[PDB]
DNA sequence: GCGTCCTTCGGAAGAGATTCAGA
DNA sequence: TCTGAATCTCTTCCAGCACACATCAGGACGC
RNA sequence: GAUGUGUGCU
């Protein structure tokens, strides 16, 4: 049909080409007889006819007068549904400006005359004239002239010169423009004038040009002279009760216009003065510009109840749109919706759905099996029957229900599995039954609720529900590697109790030939389920090639462990329910199911686990009392020990010792650690508080209080929700994300103050407040991340390259956070891999390990695999299926042609989602840890300290003077094991080599206000801060002695900005010190908030603080507070200060001093040394006039720009620095997300690549192109004799990267699609359908899945 | 911060350089003087009023 | 000897809404806001008990 | 009952236009 | 006095689905 | 068809 969509300015030519008549006049239905009026927005002569197949007057009736033109009234008989496709037009008596060309901003008529906005919305609205054809005088071609000097040109110039006014005069100025003159002309200004500023300008305005000459569009259609208007049939005015009509916008804008194009056409006719006609030139200009983009002017006319009306562009763009309310998602037939319930007599396969909702989803298939068998005669005659719920329908009704799969779907559908197809069980009632075991993954609790159902129809669709969508095929989270029906809130605490043991049964050390003597000992009541027996058990194993060997042994377990083994496939071994099963247990026993057996054993063993867990958990009777919750005897004990600590610290800063932020930051540690004290006192004393006999003496066992078992198993609880039950409820924080100073002291099972409840009602108001008001900020990153990896789809087998990402296991300041087996599984490695056993391979080059493999790498202990990574690939449109991995919910290697893209945008964004709309069921607590300020090195072995800059302190140990440190303890292998972050003037109690002994500790500090320090010793003068110009200085007059507090640049004096606080040290004799290793004086500069306690030129020793500086640590660190991180990565926001990098390596030294702030030259030793930087005095330099320095080492201290570091270290430091940082920030809150998702996001950041040098290349110089392009033609052109172009990889945002795709329909349809759409139209775009978005618009087989293979069918065929 | 030697009645008060503290105004209440003297250097950064 | 003023009541805090729950000092406000909304929209029985 | 008509109040960030300073 | 860096100013964006109720559609002035 | 208010689940 087409493989294009075009798009371009609008002649005159081609409008009336559209044009099928001239309305002239704003006379809508006549409030009488509803017909069209004569010559109105509404017209059969004009548009067409009303009714089908009818002459207006009423001169032809039927199909037999097809075609012809009636006399009397002038229209055509012909079909009544080309209302919508046959168009008008006006002739407007005076052009008018169309105002996206004119306010975009950049504004096209702006830029491309040179002159700027103002002046010409000052033309165009009448309040300046404008020259037009100087001449002979001193009037230059663009001079801005008012009345006065107006009227002074013509008293004394008043010669064929013209100056025009309004829009004929900005017509005549494009009319009269001629393109290659003034392109060849700016194009010499360009390779004439050094100036970058003016340079950028005129390139602009060139690449406006070229796009002008390139395609057929000219420069003087931009300004409107015919006015098209919009079919009647898209804008009705629907008869309403009685005999008013709509209020539809659109009429009543095109009323307006029509009528200021009359009253000045007629105006025109009659000779009126200047100035008449003038003030009505200047009302159809704002009229046409309501019409078309209202609200885009100073003020948005409105036509009742004093509300914005819509124009044009309001019903186009934003969330209002047609494209994100109409295109990319529509109302959809075949469909229903009830509230659900549970129904746990279901499978996987199965749903239930209500006896009603069926017969109104399956009734054209009950109409046509009802035709097949002969029941019924007609469409009418079943139609009646049905309608009278015959009892032959209900029998017919179960023939088409029977294998029919349904969409079962919930209306926040955050990631894939929420929408997944079940087969339907016809059951009595008007409620939907939902199987529980993906009621986890649907998030769909049972608490009135309501999902919607959908009915395939054709027989695609079908199939595509039975083999993709289908819920037993969709058991494996895309996120990562764990399943996804977990049993949970009633399967964990069913099994739980029922794999456990305590020793006392009514039989205990009996013994049993099988499961099946345990099940009869349970049932008839003879042994208790928590007995101690040793059972016969015949467990299989496979160590064959898919034969199952047998074996019989004698194990010591439980009767309820002997029972569960009746239901585990054969194949797995028995030390998987041999322990008390919780939540994580369970569902590492279907992980390993899965990984064994496949998919029909795993599907069938999780019915049986639910089975078995909901049958001894209605059998268990695991209830809950207020005899459950036991208090602790000790809490109030640890809450008066901590309420003389912070009575400690009340005097500590009422002293002046330390600060009210100070104070705010120790009084919210000590509150914590009180907290975390009285957790862990609760949670021992109720999960160890147990006696029993063994028939003998008592003996101390595993609880058996409810409330352990439901917060031990899993099922639904954690620490925080018990641990406020009993004991401490904590401290709770405010919407802001602000913590309260005082944590109430009661818990809920004794009750609460009326006060208490009051401090509470904050937490309470921040967790919903914070999901209702902060889930759209991450709904909005998840839509702009789909939006963007939209057009990722895999397209090849192998890219066959040897690129790719170092990967390490990280450990960030703790224990293994995730060790190698979490992290490089199911990723193909990129090189043969080197064990411990070195000069010979372990794993071959593209071998996709797997879980034997992870397990075989985990044995040789290897710390260091290159493995393929999504970034690298080498593919074009795409990537290839081995620089992806696995498919992430199947056992197998990723098939090619499936949307990938789609699948990691909704993966990275639906834990943020979810989880802030999670926040309030803790209910309101902080959960901020408790701040640890001292390092408890646990494992045995030595320290490797990299990148450490440590002096000695007056006490001798080590004291560290670097902000980049990190302190790894590596064991007696030399494998890496261990590493903690030491933070800046910290002491060392150790150092490097020495083999510390596990248990100790090596490293102290304060927490808050990490001091600044210095390297050499002596005194120091009070340099530049005087009293109260930059330096707020208190003084005690019986000691006499200076506290002073700095100034910000906020609170600090105007002129005294120049002023910058600093601490110099001198000797004696008060001569110039140095810094051991250069001759440059000891300058320490001084931040804000800068606390000294000292006095001008006292003695001091080297190694020691000099001031304080508040930190601020304050937050409840949740991810509703704690997730704009994420976003600004994937933005890639500058960093308020960029750490500046050596960009070429070389030797480095100082070239000017204090050009203004400080200067540095690199120079290396071989090449060319045009290299020079700029360097504010704030950051001192941590490298010497006097070494040699590589690409990418770091000049100064802060946080990395995620721009410099790709342009100087590459994309694999920029991808990884990218993975890690967001990794972390997850992690933070316990997600569980595949690196393999972020990656993909990183790719599809890098698609933008400036062009260096031209080379042999049809590029420009400066020209910004996608990086496939430049891939495909320097591949190209080195198979020929020529030679590449050399270029850089940007890294553009995902939003700024989203707009400048080039199939402009996806950027249109995202975000600002005045901007994006008045773009695609100057320059005369064509787009090529390629992405998802596109097809999607157009309604085509999405290139992703099932129709990839069409695609390429019909992509190939041409 | 005195920008001069800060005297009246002939005999100094506070030093040049010597920052005003609190005991100075309050001795210079008990001396009860108001006219000093001051050099015209010191008049560049003042504005006039009508 | 330094107060002047002290509560009516301990009702006073909480709404006419609010206040209709039983051993709300023990339940978190999280769940008693929804509480109070959801006995906001009870709907009355046949035999009012 | 007919019938025709001329208030302010967000805020986080990006971009494009000014001003500054500074050598 | 030209030209980068800093600041001023204008525009864009802000979750999804569903349900219930109401009004409203020129309303002012002449006939 | 559009606005205004209230409400449910996230
Ligand atoms: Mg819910
Ligand atoms: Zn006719
Ligand atoms: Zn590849």
């Amino acid at each position: 049909e087409f493989d294009a969509i075009k798009i371009a300015l609008a002649s005159p030519d081609m409008i009336r080409s559209w044009s099928f008549g001239e309305v002239k006049k704003p006379e809508t239905i006549n409030y009488r007889t509803f017909k069209p009026e004569r010559d109105g927005l509404f017209c059969a002569r004009i548009f067409g006819p009303v009714k089908d197949y009818e002459c207006l007057c009423g001169k032809y009736k039927r199909l037999k007068h097809r075609g012809v033109i009636c006399e009397k009234c002038g229209v055509e008989v012909t079909q009544t549904k080309v209302r919508r496709e046959r168009m008008g037009h006006i002739e407007l008596a005076s052009p008018t400006a169309h105002i996206w060309f004119l306010k975009s901003l950049p504004s096209r008529i702006g830029l491309l005359l040179d002159m700027p906005l103002r002046d010409i919305e000052r033309v165009l609205y009448f309040e300046s004239y404008v020259v037009i054809e100087g001449g002979m005088t001193n009037l230059e071609r663009q001079q801005i002239l008012t009345e006065e000097q107006y009227l002074d040109a013509l008293e004394e110039f008043g010669d064929e010169f013209d100056a025009k006014m309004g829009a004929e005069a900005i017509q005549a100025l494009l009319k009269s423009m001629d393109l290659e003159q003034e392109c060849e002309q700016l194009r010499e200004e360009l390779n004439e004038t050094n100036s970058e500023t003016k340079r950028k300008k005129l390139t602009k305005r060139i690449k406006l040009l070229e796009a002008f000459v390139q395609s057929g569009n000219k420069p003087e259609w931009m300004i409107l002279t015919v006015l098209p208007v919009l079919p009647p049939d898209l804008r009705p005015l629907v008869p309403l009760d009685g005999g008013r009509f709509a209020t539809s916008d659109l009429n009543d804008l095109y009323r307006r216009v029509i009528n200021r194009n009359n009253r000045l056409k007629r105006l025109l006719d009659l000779a009126a003065p200047d100035i008449i006609v003038r003030n009505e030139k200047r009302m159809l200009q704002e009229a046409v510009d309501a019409l078309l983009d209202n609200g885009r002017r100073g003020r948005a006319i409105t036509g009742s109840n004093k509300r914005p009306l819509k124009s044009l562009a309001d019903m186009i763009k934003g969330k209002q749109g047609r494209f994100r309310q109409n295109l990319l998602g529509k109302r959809v037939d075949y469909s229903g919706r009830s509230v659900i319930t549970v129904g746990p007599y279901l499978r996987l396969h199965q749903c239930g759905l209500p006896k009603k909702m069926a017969l109104e989803l399956f009734k054209p298939f009950i109409y046509g099996k009802l035709e097949l068998r002969g029941l019924a005669t007609t469409i009418k005659a079943a139609k009646k029957m049905v309608e009278r719920e015959e009892a032959v329908v209900w029998d017919i009704l179960d023939e088409v229900i029977r294998e029919h799969p349904v969409l079962l779907n919930r209306a926040p559908t955050l990631h894939r599995l929420g929408i997944q197809a079940f087969e339907p069980v016809l059951i009595e009632g008007k409620a939907i039954q939902l199987h529980p075991l993906v009621c986890a993954a649907y998030n769909a609790d049972f608490d009135g609720d309501q999902m919607a159902v959908h009915v395939p129809l054709t027989l695609e669709a079908q199939l595509e529900a039975r083999a993709l969508m289908m819920s037993t095929n969709n058991i494996l989270s895309p996120a990562n590697g764990e399943p996804i029906i977990v049993p949970s809130q009633d399967v964990v605490l069913g099994l739980y109790y029922m794999t456990r043991d305590c020793v006392n049964a009514k039989g205990e050390g009996m013994v049993l030939t099988g499961p099946k003597e345990a099940e009869r000992l349970y049932r008839s009541g003879l042994a208790s389920l928590h007995a101690r027996v040793k059972v016969r058990i015949t467990e299989y194993e496979k160590d064959a090639n898919g034969e199952l060997v047998a074996k019989t042994s004698l194990k010591d377990t439980t009767v309820g462990r002997a029972i569960l083994w009746m239901i585990v496939p054969k194949g797995l071994p028995y030390s998987i329910v041999n322990q008390a099963l919780g939540k994580k247990a369970i569902s590492k026993m279907l992980n390993t199911c899965y990984r064994i057996l496949g998919l029909k054993p795993t599907v069938i063993f999780a019915d049986q686990i639910m089975y078995t867990g909901f049958a001894y958990a209605a059998r268990s009777g695991a209830s809950v009392g207020i005899d459950d919750m036991v208090i602790p005897e000790k809490k109030h004990e640890i809450i008066s020990e901590a309420e003389a600590e912070v009575a400690e610290i009340q005097e500590q800063f009422q002293s002046g010792l330390v600060t009210a932020g100070e104070r705010y930051n120790k009084v919210i540690d000590i509150w914590a650690a009180a907290n975390d004290r009285v957790s862990k006192a609760m949670m021992d004393n109720l999960q160890t508080e147990t006696v029993i006999n063994r028939d003998g003496q008592e003996e101390k066992q595993v609880s058996f209080n409810s409330i352990y078992m439901m917060a031990d198993s899993g099922a639904r609880g954690s620490a925080a929700q018990i641990r406020q039950l009993a004991g401490m409820r904590g401290l709770m924080a405010k919407p802001d994300g602000s913590i309260i100073e005082t944590p109430i002291t009661a818990n809920f099972r004794e009750g609460l103050n009326v006060l208490q409840y009051f401090i509470s009602t904050h937490g309470a108001r921040k967790g919903l407040a914070d999901t209702a008001l902060k889930t759209a900020n991450s709904g909005y990153l998840t839509r702009r991340l789909v939006d963007v990896a939209q057009d990722l789809v895999v397209t090849e087998d192998d890219c066959g390259t040897h690129e790719g990402i170092m990967m390490t296991p990280v450990i960030e300041g703790g224990d293994v956070k995730e060790p190698l087996r979490d992290r490089v599984l199911g990723r193909v490695t990129a090189e043969d891999v080197l064990k411990p056993g070195t000069a010979d391979i372990l794993v071959p080059r593209n071998t996709l390990l797997h879980e034997q493999w992870c397990d075989l790498l985990e044995e040789n202990s290897v710390d260091a695999v290159k493995v393929r990574s999504v970034v690298s690939c080498d593919t074009d449109f795409g990537v290839c299926a081995h620089c992806y991995g696995r498919d992430l919910a199947r056992g197998h290697i990723i098939n090619k042609g499936e949307a990938i893209g789609v699948i990691a945008a909704q993966s990275i964004g639906e834990p943020g989602t979810q989880l802030t709309m999670r926040t309030f069921h803790i209910g309101g607590a902080a959960s901020r840890a408790a701040a640890e300020s001292s390092i408890q090195v646990k494992n045995k072995g030595s320290i490797k300290l990299s990148n450490v800059k440590s002096v000695v302190n007056s006490s001798g140990k080590l004291v560290i003077t670097s902000r980049n440190t990190e302190l790894k303890l590596i064991d007696e292998f030399g494998r890496t094991k261990e590493s903690y972050k030491v933070p800046y003037g910290a002491v060392l109690a150790k150092g490097d080599g020495e083999q510390v002994a596990g248990g100790e500790t090596v490293a102290n500090w304060d927490p808050h206000t990490m001091p600044v320090i210095t390297e050499v010793s002596g005194f120091v003068r009070f340099t530049d801060m005087i009293d109260g110009q930059t330096i707020t200085r208190q003084t005690d007059e019986l000691t006499g002695l200076s506290s002073l507090v700095v100034l910000d640049s906020a609170e600090r004096t105007a002129g005294g900005k120049d002023l910058r606080p600093a601490l110099k040290i001198v000797d004696a004799q008060g001569n110039d010190v140095l810094i051991p290793g250069t001759d440059m004086p000891a300058q320490y500069f001084l931040p804000g908030k800068a606390i000294v306690q000292l006095e001008d030129g006292v003695q001091i020793s080297s190694g020691d603080t000099l001031a304080r500086i508040p930190q601020e640590s304050g937050g409840t660190k949740d991810i509703t507070g704690g997730l704009p991180r994420v976003a600004d990565l994937f933005e890639a926001r500058r960093p308020k200060e960029p750490a500046i990098l050596a960009e070429i390596s070389g030797i480095v030294s100082f070239g000017k001093e204090t050009k203004g702030k400080r200067r540095l030259v690199i120079t290396p030793v071989d090449g060319s040394d045009p290299y020079e930087e700029m360097i504010p005095k704030w950051r001192q330099l941590n490298v010497f006039e006097g070494e040699r320095v590589e690409r990418g080492d770091v000049i100064s201290d802060g946080p990395e720009a995620p721009h410099d570091i790709l342009r100087l270290r590459g994309v694999h430091a920029v991808t990884r620095y990218i993975v890690n940082e967001v990794q972390d920030v997850y992690r933070l809150q316990g997600v569980k997300i595949n690196d393999k998702h972020i990656e993909v996001i990183v790719r599809q950041m890098l698609r933008k690549a400036t062009i260096v040098n031209a080379g042999s290349s049809d590029f420009l110089e400066g020209e910004q192109v996608e990086y496939s392009r430049v891939k495909i033609a320097n591949r190209e052109l080195e198979a020929n004799g020529k030679v590449g172009a050399t270029y850089s990889r940007d890294l553009l945002g995902i939003t700024k990267a989203s707009l400048a795709t080039e199939s402009f329909i996806s950027a249109a349809s995202f975000q600002e699609t005045t901007r994006v759409l008045t773009e695609a139209a100057v320059a005369g775009k064509r787009d090529e359908l390629r992405g998802l978005k596109e097809n999607v618009i157009v309604g085509r087989l999405i290139p992703a899945g099932t129709g990839y293979a069409y695609h390429q069918d019909r992509m190939r065929r041409r | 911060t005195a920008s001069f030697d800060i005297e009246a009645n002939g005999k100094v008060y506070v030093e040049k350089g010597r920052r005003i503290t609190a005991r100075h105004i309050r001795q210079l209440e008990k001396d009860d003087v108001k006219l000093i003297e001051v050099p015209v250097e010191y008049i560049a950064g003042k504005v006039v009023a009508k | 000897d330094q107060v002047d003023y002290m509560d009516v009541s301990t009702q006073q805090v909480v709404s006419v809404g609010a206040s209709l729950i039983p051993f709300l000092e023990h339940d978190d406000a999280n769940r008693a806001l929804m509480g109070a909304n959801m006995q906001r929209q009870a709907v009355p029985t046949l035999r009012a008990d």
